[PDB]
């Protein structure tokens, strides 16, 4: 038994897209199909139930009207389709399997659940264009706890849609390295930074390079960090 | 809205001992309670925590396992037991109030602080 | 519904315990589900009671009075994860605010750092100004803004980064961003943090 | 006026009466094998449910085959000859040995039919030890339909009732000591139906064999007494006779297993009030194919006689006495075609649907009588051929394709299975038609051919 | 769903035992096959008890002594009672019928139903 799901991608706000639900190994007329909803950050969320038919079919009040779900038994698919979408729609879709008859054995004492989930597909809506990063230096100075230890960043911001990675002397160093997860900006583009905790002592005299790269654009961006 | 420190004063090495705070005027029912330590001629350092009912004590590494909290929001007080006592914890403990609600860090009230020395 | 809960600080091989309150008088059992940080949640518990094929024996479920219980008699390394509660509404399904453990662990003081906008910033026309606290294990802090002793708001975004495997420590990052001439028109630039392993607030600042 | 009208209709009655008790006895013997194998399992219904389906075509291949023997010694006792009857009869049971070969291959291929149809293993195994059984009732089935096609020739319908009728109360105690394995018979079960059937097949042909012998009716024509040797030169001659009606009672069931096929895609619910219909009008249809086997043997007699309008006299009260009888029995579908439909099933969905079309099976019951009777009047006729011919250019030509235009298609909103009903209708008029102006030209036909083809 | 109504369920305790039963409805019945599926999450439907028109039981491998199928002609009901109810006979339970539309038909028709919780814990 086995979920697999499709779609996702960048969508305009206002927009439309269709997600797509493909189920193998089992008898798709016993069972029913709901999709839940994570953003970023936040907890799982329910959005709407089908059984084998349309007879029998579900959403949830925040999402009631925009979305509409429907499903092929032929090919054993569930079809969930999203238009009007809003900037708080972005996040991972998974789809799950429980009873078909939910409702009419759902009680104080019963409660079947969900058994098998999917990998969930990610689908984001954004107003930016595909931007590459733009790194910038955070080095210490003097004053920076000077003669014990130290640290030292590099910064990226105004990038969009893939996730920026980073990485110190080529790899060469990843001892103390945080990065910490992207920030989206008011301006649509993310944010994102590494520090490391290096060494004071004139910061054993080594040249410090912050590589970046962001796929879209294939750009190894290459920052010399070096103290002011 | 005042703090009282009791217990303490002068014991052997090895000993056992039993640190109580008393509040006035505010409930610790929804707060949470936390004892520091600061030695003569030198600065303050955290010795341990107690969140409310439910979230746990929290201590620092100098001090782990030899010390205990624990609260009781029916007195108001919260109590502090101490074994293998040594003359290096020779201090002043002041006793601190978290009012906040998340628990980011108020300390907003302390207490006048009590010494607490070992010396065989 | 109500995961009271939200954040355990749970040692290994210790017994822990959760309630979900359903916050209404509709008569559902919770079905406990348990997700790992980043993939697909997987089912442990359904009725409140029954135990799903291929869990350990150490998660069971109770239903004391009308709220719903979940609890782990030991904890391996293993189940450090975050966990829901379902219950069903007519026709509705919800789940919970949700329930995160955390390794147990001795508070540390996190060290400050303060990085004030760099020069090739400058040409673009805005600067960002950064604050990054280090190795501190509540996970709560506190981190404000003051610019010449004003307290600013609505400017300023923080992100914190998950748990360490090597000592289970967190970090965090504030940035500040203001416009070319606010930030020549103002003087003096300070991060303060306060935390829970902290004895009093302290404060980076920096003049230009 | 009356004159003969009323004598001839009274001794049509009679000698039909004893035939229409002898088929509801042949049904019987089948629905008892089904609703007592139902006392066992569902399965071992189903199963001696699609065996009795793929049986029944197969052996009315040859019960059409005898009807030809049946006119020809009809026409010889009529005449007076009586004396070339015994020869006849002997080559008819030699020809019913030989016809029994295909048939039983046909039946021996029956687990490859019931691939075709999505049968399970357990259902296809009990089909498969059904059929297996009553092939050994085949040749016993066949000797009996031609010795009772002798009788019936003499204008002698009373045995074949009552050995008809002690058969089927034999069918219940013999099922029961084999399905459920009492007085020492083993534990069959739902196939001991089939081994049951056989062995009162047997028992029947026996009985029919000893009353033959000694009688003191059929004394005279001493027939088990020569033992004519066989001649290929009559069996030739006395299937050409035969094929023919025995092609048209293949094609009209194989007619209605295709409509089957072709209303399947019109759902669940459609189909189950389609077989209630057809299976009620199949008993309805009992009704006056009993006149018209008489109506057979009244014109056979007659043409013996050298009678002509005498001939023409039976056959004209024959298609009236069918009319009228399917007038009730049309009439009584119309006013209880709820009651019916409550005896068969429960849901009262399909009670619904089967109550309209037991309204279009009223209709068809009326125009199924003109058919069958005028076709057994001209087979008396000895016009076997003819029937082949416009039956079949009515029912192929017509029902199906206009069932299919009417139904499940719009080139004339599609209609339901009410379309194929309507189908059937256009079917059985004009081939009520055909046959019944096929008629009109013979009994009017020069005085002399009629009496020469009626020697065909 | 309507042919076929399951009526039982609950919570019982370890070692108790239930009775479940099913009500027809538009099926003759008496010539009609019933039998009992349970379904627990994670694993996949599977038979129970089966009892034909002759009232033949045949009871599941682990279920032998421990349910007890019954079934009534007059009122149209099957009833299954289960004894020594262990923690593993948690599932919802199905009625299944399956025979014979009419007395004409040939192909046999079957008939789910919509299922009764049953949860045995403390
Ligand atoms: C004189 O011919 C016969 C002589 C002896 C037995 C038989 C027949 C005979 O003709 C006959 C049938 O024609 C039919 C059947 C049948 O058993 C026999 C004989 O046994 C079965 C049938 O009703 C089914 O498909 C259901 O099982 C189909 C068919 O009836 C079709 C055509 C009929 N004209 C009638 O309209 C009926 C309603 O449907």
């Amino acid at each position: 038994v086995q979920l697999v799901e499709s779609g996702g991608g960048l969508v305009q706000p206002g927009g439309s897209l269709r997600l797509s639900c493909a189920a193998s190994g089992f008898n798709f007329s016993y069972y029913s199909i709901h999709w839940v909803r994570q953003a970023p950050g936040k907890g799982l969320e329910w959005v709407a139930y089908i059984s084998s038919s349309s007879s029998y079919t579900s959403y949830a009040d925040s999402v009631k009207g925009r979305f509409t779900i429907s499903a092929d038994t032929s090919k054993n698919t569930a079809y969930l389709q999203m238009n009007s979408l809003r900037a708080e729609d972005t996040a991972v879709y998974y789809c799950a399997r429980g009873y078909q008859y939910w409702q009419y054995h759902a009680s104080w004492y019963w409660n079947g659940g969900l058994d098998y989930w999917g990998q969930g597909t990610l689908v984001t809506v954004s107003s930016a264009s595909t931007k590459g990063p733009s790194v910038f230096p955070l080095a210490p100075s003097s004053k920076s706890t000077s003669g014990g230890t130290a640290a030292l960043g590099c910064l990226v911001k105004d990038y969009f849609p893939e996730p920026v990675t980073v990485s110190w002397n080529s790899g060469a160093l990843t001892s103390g390295v945080h990065t910490f997860p992207a920030v989206l900006q008011s301006s649509g583009l993310y944010s994102l930074s590494s520090v490391v905790t290096v060494p004071s002592s004139s910061l054993g005299t080594q040249t410090y390079i912050c590589n970046v790269n962001h796929k879209p654009s294939n750009t190894k961006v290459d920052k010399k960090v070096e103290p002011k | 809205v005042q703090l009282q420190e009791s217990g303490g004063g002068l014991v052997q090495p090895g000993g056992s001992l039993r640190l109580s705070c008393a509040a006035s005027g505010r409930t610790i029912s929804r707060y949470a309670m936390s004892w520091f330590r600061q030695a003569p001629g030198k600065e303050r350092e955290f010795v341990a925590v107690a969140r409310r009912s439910g979230d746990g004590a929290f201590y620092a590494d100098s001090v782990q396992g030899r010390f205990t909290v624990s609260r009781d929001d029916a007195k108001n007080t919260v109590y502090l037991q101490m074994n293998s006592l040594k003359p290096e914890d020779t201090a002043v403990y002041y006793c601190a109030i978290d009012s906040d609600t998340f628990y980011s860090g108020s300390y907003d009230y302390w207490g006048q602080g009590t010494q607490v020395t070992v010396s065989s | 519904m109500t995961q009271s809960p939200s954040s355990l600080s749970a040692s290994v091989g210790d017994r822990v315990t959760i309630t979900c309150r359903a916050s209404q008088s509709v008569s559902s059992a919770v079905a406990w589900y348990q997700q790992k940080p980043g993939k697909a949640p997987k089912l442990l518990i359904y009725s409140a009671s029954s135990l799903y094929s291929g869990v350990p024996s150490r998660f069971s479920g109770s239903r004391s009075g009308t709220d719903f219980t979940l609890t782990i008699s030991s904890l391996q390394p293993e189940d450090f994860a975050t966990y829901y509660c379902q219950q069903s509404s007519s026709s509705l399904i919800t789940f919970g605010q949700g329930t995160k453990v955390e390794i147990k662990r001795t508070v540390a003081a996190p060290s400050v750092f303060i990085f004030p906008p760099s020069d090739s910033q400058l040409k673009s026309g805005t600067a960002s100004v950064v604050c990054l606290l280090n190795n501190f294990y509540p996970r709560e802090a506190k981190v404000q803004w003051k610019v010449d002793n004003a307290l600013q708001s609505g400017n300023s975004q923080e992100s914190v980064t998950e748990q360490d495997s090597k000592d289970s420590t967190y970090s965090l990052s504030s940035t500040l961003t203001l416009s070319k001439a606010d930030y020549e028109k103002h003087k003096v630039y300070a991060c303060e943090v306060t935390h829970q392993g902290l004895s009093s607030p302290v404060t980076k600042s920096f003049n230009r | 006026s009356v004159h003969r009208y009323k004598k001839e209709a009274s001794n049509l009655i009679k000698l039909a009466t004893p035939v229409l008790i002898a088929s509801v006895a042949q049904t019987g013997m089948g629905f008892v094998d089904t609703i007592m194998a139902g006392g066992v399992s569902a399965i071992d219904m189903a199963a001696v449910s699609i065996a009795a389906s793929i049986w029944l075509p197969s052996i009315l291949f040859g019960v059409g085959l005898l009807m030809a023997l049946v006119p020809v010694v009809a026409q010889l006792n009529g005449a007076g000859r009586q004396h070339k009857i015994p020869f006849e009869v002997h080559q008819g049971l030699i020809l019913a040995l030989l016809v029994s070969v295909p048939i039983i291959a046909v039946l021996f291929q029956t687990q490859f039919i019931i691939r075709f149809m999505d049968v399970e293993e357990a259902m296809a195994t009990k089909t498969v030890g059904y059929m297996h059984a009553v092939i050994f009732a085949v040749p016993a089935y066949l000797l009996f339909q031609a010795l009772r096609s002798f009788t019936d020739g003499m204008s002698l319908t009373k045995p074949a009732m009552v050995i008809g009728f002690i058969g089927l109360l034999l069918n219940i105690p013999l099922n029961w000591i084999f399905v459920y394995g009492k007085f020492g018979a083993p534990e069959l079960g739902g196939v001991g139906c089939g081994v049951a059937t056989a062995i009162v097949y047997w028992i029947m042909l026996l009985l029919l064999l000893f009353y033959i012998v000694t009688s003191k009716r059929l004394a005279h024509v001493k027939v088990f007494e020569t033992f004519h040797k066989p001649q290929p030169k009559e069996l030739i001659r006395l299937f050409r006779l035969g094929f023919p009606v025995a092609a048209a009672l293949f094609f009209e069931v194989t007619l209605f297993a295709v409509v089957a096929l072709l209303v399947a895609p019109l759902g669940s619910t459609v189909v189950a009030a389609h077989q209630v219909a057809l299976n009620f009008s199949s008993l309805v249809f009992m009704f006056p194919m009993s006149i018209g086997a008489a109506v057979s043997i009244r014109v056979g007699h007659k043409l013996g006689e050298q009678d002509t309008k005498g001939a023409a006299i039976a056959a004209n009260v024959g298609l009236m006495t069918g009319l009228a009888t399917a007038c009730i029995t049309a009439l009584l579908t119309v006013l209880f075609r709820e009651q019916i439909a409550l005896l068969y099933t429960e849901n009262q969905v399909v009670v619904a649907l089967a109550m309209q079309l037991l309204l279009f099976a009223a209709i068809y019951q009326c125009m199924d009588a003109v058919q069958v009777v005028a076709a057994g009047s001209l087979r008396g006729y000895k016009d076997m051929t003819a029937i082949f011919h416009r039956t079949f250019i009515s029912y192929w030509v017509l029902g199906l394709p206009t069932g299919y235009i009417l139904g499940m298609t719009n080139w004339l909103q599609p209609l339901g299975a009410k379309g194929f009903w309507l189908g059937f209708i256009i079917g059985l008029s004009a081939a009520a038609l055909m046959l019944g102006q096929r008629l009109y030209w013979l009994q009017k036909q020069s005085d002399d051919v009629q009496l020469h083809l009626a020697a065909k | 769903q309507r042919q076929l109504v399951e009526s039982g369920g609950g919570l019982v305790q370890p070692g108790g035992s239930l009775r479940l039963s099913c009500a027809a409805s538009g099926i003759i019945f008496k010539i009609n096959d019933m039998g009992w599926f349970r379904q627990a999450p994670g694993k996949e439907r599977e038979g129970v008890a089966g009892i034909t028109s002759g009232g033949r039981t045949n009871y599941a491998d682990s279920v032998k002594g421990r349910f007890i199928i019954s079934r009534d002609n007059v009122k149209n009901t099957v009833y299954l009672q289960m004894n020594s109810l262990e923690p593993e006979d948690t599932a919802v339970y199905y009625c299944k019928s399956d025979g014979l539309i009419s007395y004409a038909a040939s192909q046999l028709s079957t008939y789910w139903g919509k299922g009764t919780p049953v949860t045995v814990s403390s």
